[PDB]
């Protein structure tokens, strides 16, 4: 009984 | 004869990681032919409608941006550390379609049960003849190799369902899609037709202003509204449509109250857009999270 959910933890990858 | 030196090929493809972006990897023609031939066999032995299980990472369009492909693997984990599903459009527009599709094919062959590639509308001779892949093959190899790729692309799977809850395809839904069995019945090899189920799966787009189905600005296939998505998800007991095919600013974009998500994994697409690329991770509980790649 699994349901699709969305994390609010977004990871962004930059180049310094 | 002969075998395929997969590990040497992959090793050479990965060699240029961290080099000045744009640095080519020039495989031999027979190596690339080997990749097409062996992956083609694998595509045909697996269903045209893939049935996959999380955890896995899902990526949208790459379009020959080979160093952004490497970044995806860098952040997502190189196979087989993570399972992958790509939503198509590996070639055209970018400068390195060849390295891109070859690494993808190589990983498909090396990890056939953990690595998956869907067909995009650019994995089609009539399209990538125009938008770069032909020119790249012709310049760096020959047109015969381009036809070998076409033959391989014609065998790619066109959709995937993850844990019976996420429906994945390059473009979107079809007015001809009434049963999943209609997808499974599609025989391969095949070209992408000008109309019909296979075409719509690779070509259609969601549209906010359209209630049901609408004409598509691309001059191919259709647009579909939020209602069409809701009815589709309810009918097949799914929670989400995951597709690609459209550049979105943050690499991912929701549609219809998070019932559909668009993924696009080529940052700064064509050098014309200022978009980020995204990768969606699905864990074993079907929790979906986004990694965003800002352009270099
Ligand atoms: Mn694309
Ligand atoms: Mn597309």
């Amino acid at each position: 009984a699994r349901k699709v959910r969305f994390s609010e933890k977004v990871t962004v990858h930059f180049l310094a | 004869m002969g075998s395929l030196n997969l590990d040497s090929i992959i090793g050479r493809l990965l060699e240029v990681q961290g080099s000045r972006p744009g640095k080519n990897v020039q495989l031999t023609e027979n190596e690339i032919r080997g990749l097409c031939l062996k992956s083609r066999e694998i595509f045909l032995s697996q269903p045209i409608l893939l049935e996959l299980e999380a955890p896995l990472k899902i990526c949208g369009d790459i379009h020959g941006q080979y160093y952004d492909l490497l970044r995806l693997f860098e952040y997502g984990g190189f196979p087989p550390e993570s399972n992958y599903l790509f939503l198509g459009d590996y070639v055209d527009r970018g400068k390195q379609s060849l390295e891109t599709i070859c690494l993808l094919l190589a990983y498909k062959i090396k990890y056939p049960e953990n690595f998956f590639l869907l067909r995009g509308n650019h994995e089609c001779a009539s399209i990538n003849r125009i938008y770069g892949f032909y020119d790249e093959c012709k310049r760096r190899y020959n047109i015969k190799l381009w036809k070998t790729f076409t033959d391989c692309f014609n065998c790619l799977p066109i959709a995937a369902i993850v844990d019976e809850k996420i429906f994945c395809c390059h473009g979107g839904l079809s007015p001809d899609l009434q049963s999943m069995e209609q997808i499974r019945r599609i025989m391969r090899p095949t070209d992408v037709p000008d109309q019909g189920l296979l075409c719509d799966l690779l070509w259609s787009d969601p549209d906010k202003d359209v209630q049901g189905w609408g004409e598509n600005d691309r001059g191919v296939s259709f647009t579909f509204g939020a209602e069409v998505v809701a009815k589709f998800l309810h009918k097949h007991d799914l929670d989400l449509i995951c597709r690609a095919h459209q550049v979105v600013e943050d690499g991912y974009e929701f549609f219809a109250k998070r019932q559909l998500v668009t993924l696009f994994s080529a940052p700064n697409y064509c050098g014309e857009f200022d978009n980020a690329g995204a990768m969606m991770s699905v864990d074993e509980t079907l929790m979906c999270s986004f990694q965003i790649l800002k352009p270099a």
